């Protein structure tokens, strides 16, 4: 994305009805950071209600305040995370990105809030922290600070203050048919030879063959008297192959 | 070209997700979107799913299992200007949806400036013959008269002369009934209390 | 500080070609950068923004590339309506400045310009004031650099050029050079003229009238 | 996809002032930053002015800083731009622009552009064209073709509009855009060709309108 919102308030989009390879991105190398109760390791095999995409961008010293059960002012006043969070947290540099000379103020971040952000809360509240008893009257003052306050993003920043893109993918699981997985590999065709089979996660073991059977087009199995599966259709390519 | 949407959900007056499937032009919408519905709802001559692109008898079948909206349909050419024709054709799938929503009700959805017919389904054991094509071309019902049991029974279509066994006949159970001899000794606890 | 140069400055093509925009900062801008089209009569419109992010309005044929200094904008397609002025400004350094402005035409044949003159009429006698107007037509390109000569001597700083845009049935130019005078030094001198070099005269049309 | 309206704009004397101001709708006016730009007549674009969100910070151009300023109210959703010392070079039309992503301290980019309003600062008053023949030609040996017109000159403000026999020959007819003069005032040159046949066989007369003057006047030329 050209460009993220602020940490306060954090952009979230939903990802559902899809594939996604996550081997993709873990054999990507281009993160600073990525961590993951999930294992990162080959779990595009997993299937998920909802894929939810929190992205920000954040000071390199405050990326590490982007995990379950963890404190700060991005923690308690910007983007909450709970304990029980599932899912992975990726983060990269954008110095060459988010810094621009003279100062990149456009993103803010929650330093004043009366309390702390319950997991997974968004505040983008523009009223004056009250700090003392006097009411700020909507402007800011004496113990009446704006709740928003701004970065300055610079290619001579530390690295600890340089920009970083922060984007957490959050793993839903309900009740609910869960219809992003993201695998399903497949290999060639063998035929007129004893082999092992998988059509479609039907599993078996025999000698494929072509056929003359005129199947219907929403039917995919044949069967047989017996209830002995007969014949297949092969799914990447429509044709009807007979088992023996 | 009269009749031409479904409204299916239990409130349907956009508190919850109400599944709406419209015909347009040459277009069909399909949304489960929390639209604000019409009191009495037709066309003039939160989104979690989203899809777009008498002569005739057009057949459907709706239900959900599982979390799944599963259609069938059927159409089909007619010349008739009474009633439902009467003959045998098998429905096949078309849609399966992964939605999940509870459904109780539904509606309708008409063109104003075309008879329908509307009937409930039950747990019912049956019978198809399927032909060389693969094609359903007759089924029998199995609980509809002693002739359909014994048919089902001997899974022929023709049975031959003699007799047959098919069920157990029993009787029920018409109420509940206890009998305990008597209320004695009961506990002093007025004693106590008064 | 970061003033910007954007080339070149009026260009010619068809319909179907390629144009390429070229904008340099003073400076490494990162990717802060905006390109925009602006045609007669109407408010410019943004076709390129950060480096090379594309419009949601504006066509998939405006592509824009570079980073840091360079940057260039591509036409693949050029339409009938393609032919504007562009520019690029900077977004990351305050005060923000504009490029120079490149205008687009329609590429033709080159004709040689008709030129005719106009002394100040008896009307314009009375008024004490004298307009000399030399009138070029149906010339091609833009670049005609008129100049008035009086006895042979070179005037500056007293002629004025309107030009009219680009034709619509031929895609030519007419331009418009009026010296204005006064009476009194209208009568000092006999002899006028105005000159022009075009690129379709093999030498300079240089044409001559006396007073009276 | 938001409504932009600039208005304030006009005639006024040099060293004056003048209060422009923008109307947005259609989004949260506290959560983008606006920016007033003035292009000039016969330049290109050239920002000017630029607000944040709030009214904290105030940005203005290297050429209109310290006699400039911008105000913003969310209240009103508006904008304001007080200019003060107009000088003949202040005469641009403005234009009010935003951003589309929600920016609070710096505009960058300016995806939505107003219509904007001309400002124009002179010292000169309402008066009528005063229009002069110019002549064909005086041999018809060239081309068999002449060049004549029409020079109109010494009017304000604009716009002059010329009819040529109110359009009945249209034909090789050439108005110029109109030019500014060293004294404020403007000209413009209406110049047509015809064939050196037709030059005094044929009837042509030129006609001259202006509104804020009030005068039509028709000129005729002859060779
Ligand atoms: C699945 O993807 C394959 C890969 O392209 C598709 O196979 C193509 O099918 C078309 C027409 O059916 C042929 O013209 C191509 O030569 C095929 N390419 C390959 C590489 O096999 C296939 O159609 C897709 N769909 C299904 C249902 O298998």
């Amino acid at each position: 994305a050209t460009r993220f919102a602020s940490v306060y308030a954090w952009n979230r989009k939903r990802i559902s009805n899809c594939v996604a390879d996550y081997s993709v991105l873990y054999n990507s190398a281009s993160f600073s950071t990525f961590k993951c109760g999930v294992s990162p390791t080959k779990l595009n095999d997993l299937c998920f209600t909802n894929v939810y995409a929190d992205s920000f961008v954040i000071r390199g010293d405050e990326v590490r305040q982007i995990a379950p059960g963890q404190t700060g002012k991005i923690a308690d006043y910007n983007y909450k995370l709970p304990d029980d969070f599932t899912g992975c947290v990726i983060a990269w540099n954008s110095n060459n990105l988010d810094s621009k000379v003279g100062g990149n103020y456009n993103y803010l971040y929650r330093l004043f809030r009366k309390s702390n952000l319950k997991p997974f809360e968004r505040d983008i509240s523009t009223e004056i922290y009250q700090a003392g008893s006097t009411p700020c009257n909507g402007v800011e003052g004496f113990n009446c600070y704006f709740p928003l306050q701004s970065y300055g993003f610079q290619p001579t920043n530390g690295v600890g203050y340089q920009p970083y893109r922060v984007v957490v993918l959050s793993f839903e699981l309900l009740h609910a048919p869960a219809t992003v997985c993201g695998p399903k590999k497949s290999t060639n065709l063998v035929k007129n030879k004893c082999v092992n089979f998988n059509f479609n996660g039907l599993t078996g073991t025999g000698v494929l063959t072509e056929s003359n059977k005129k199947f219907l087009p929403f039917q995919q199995f044949g069967r047989d008297i017996a209830d002995t599966t007969d014949a297949v259709r092969d799914p990447q390519t429509l044709e009807i192959l007979d088992i023996t | 070209n009269i009749i031409r949407g479904w409204i299916f959900g239990t409130t349907l007056d956009s508190k919850t997700q109400s599944l709406l499937i419209v015909n347009n032009a040459t277009n069909v919408v399909i949304k489960v979107c929390e639209f604000q519905f019409c009191n009495d709802p037709f066309l003039g001559v939160n989104c979690t799913f989203e899809y777009v692109s008498f002569k005739n008898l057009r057949e459907f079948v709706f239900k959900n299992i599982d979390g799944y909206f599963k259609i069938y349909s059927k159409h089909t050419p007619i010349n008739l200007v009474r009633d439902l024709p009467q003959g045998f054709s098998a429905l096949e799938p078309l849609v399966d949806l992964p939605i999940g929503i509870n459904i109780t009700r539904f509606q309708t959805l008409l063109a104003l400036h075309a008879a329908y017919y509307v009937g409930y389904l039950q747990p019912r054991t049956f019978l198809l013959k399927y032909n060389e094509n693969g094609t359903i071309t007759d089924a029998v019902d199995c609980a509809l008269d002693p002739l359909s049991e014994t048919k089902c029974t001997l899974k022929s279509f023709t049975v031959e002369k003699g007799i047959y066994q098919t069920s157990n006949f029993r009787v029920q159970p018409t109420e509940s009934i206890v009998r305990f001899p008597n209320i004695t000794n009961l506990c002093p606890f007025g004693e106590v209390f008064n | 500080d970061i003033q910007m140069t954007q080339s070149p400055s009026s260009v010619s093509a068809s319909v179907g070609d390629s144009v390429t925009i070229t904008c340099r900062a003073s400076q490494g801008i990162s990717r802060w950068l905006a390109w925009y089209q602006q045609r007669p009569g109407k408010a410019p419109k943004l076709l390129i923004y950060a480096a090379g992010n594309l419009e949601t309005g504006v066509p998939s044929r405006f592509s824009g590339s570079g980073s840091g200094t360079d940057f260039t904008l591509t036409i693949s397609d050029l339409q009938a309506e393609d032919f504007a002025t562009y520019y690029c400004q900077q977004a990351d350094s305050f005060p923000l400045t504009f490029g120079g402005g490149t205008k687009v035409d329609i590429k033709r044949t080159v004709a040689a310009p008709s030129v005719f003159i106009f002394p100040p009429s008896d009307e314009q006698l009375k008024s004490g004031t004298a307009s000399v107007v030399c009138l070029l037509n149906n010339f091609y390109p833009r670049e005609a650099k008129v100049q008035w000569k009086v006895d042979n001597a070179l005037q500056s700083g007293n002629s004025q050029e309107s030009v009219t845009e680009q034709d619509s049935k031929d895609s030519t130019y007419s331009l418009s050079s009026t010296l204005t005078l006064s009476k009194a030094d209208y009568e000092k001198h006999k002899v006028y003229a105005c000159e022009v070099t075009h690129q379709g005269l093999s030498s300079p049309v240089t044409k001559s009238f006396n007073r009276g | 996809q938001v409504q932009l309206v600039e208005s304030g704009g006009g005639l006024v004397q040099p060293g004056g002032s003048l209060r422009l101001s923008c109307a947005a709708s259609g989004f949260t006016f506290s959560s983008y930053a606006m920016s007033w730009v003035r292009q000039a007549p016969g330049k290109g674009l050239e920002w000017v002015s630029a607000i944040s969100g709030s009214g904290g910070s105030t940005y203005y151009a290297d050429s209109v800083k310290g006699r400039f300023t911008i105000s913003r109210d969310n209240s009103k959703n508006t904008l304001y731009l007080q200019m003060n010392s107009l000088r003949a070079e202040d005469t641009a039309v403005y234009y009010c622009a935003k951003d589309h992503l929600i920016t609070m301290v710096q505009p960058e980019y300016f995806h939505h552009w107003g219509q904007g309003t001309l400002v124009t600062v002179s010292s000169a008053s309402t008066k009528g064209p005063s229009v002069f023949p110019l002549a064909p030609s005086s041999k018809s040996t060239s081309g068999g073709t002449a060049a004549l017109g029409c020079l109109v000159k010494d009017y304000f403000p604009e716009p002059v509009t010329v009819s040529w026999n109110s359009g009945a020959l249209t034909s090789g007819v050439h108005t110029f855009p109109a030019v500014l003069q060293s004294s404020g005032l403007y000209s413009l040159s209406s110049v047509v060709t015809v064939p050196s046949s037709s030059l005094g066989t044929q009837t042509y007369i030129c006609n001259v309108n202006h509104k804020p003057s009030n005068t039509k006047v028709d000129k005729r030329v002859e060779p």
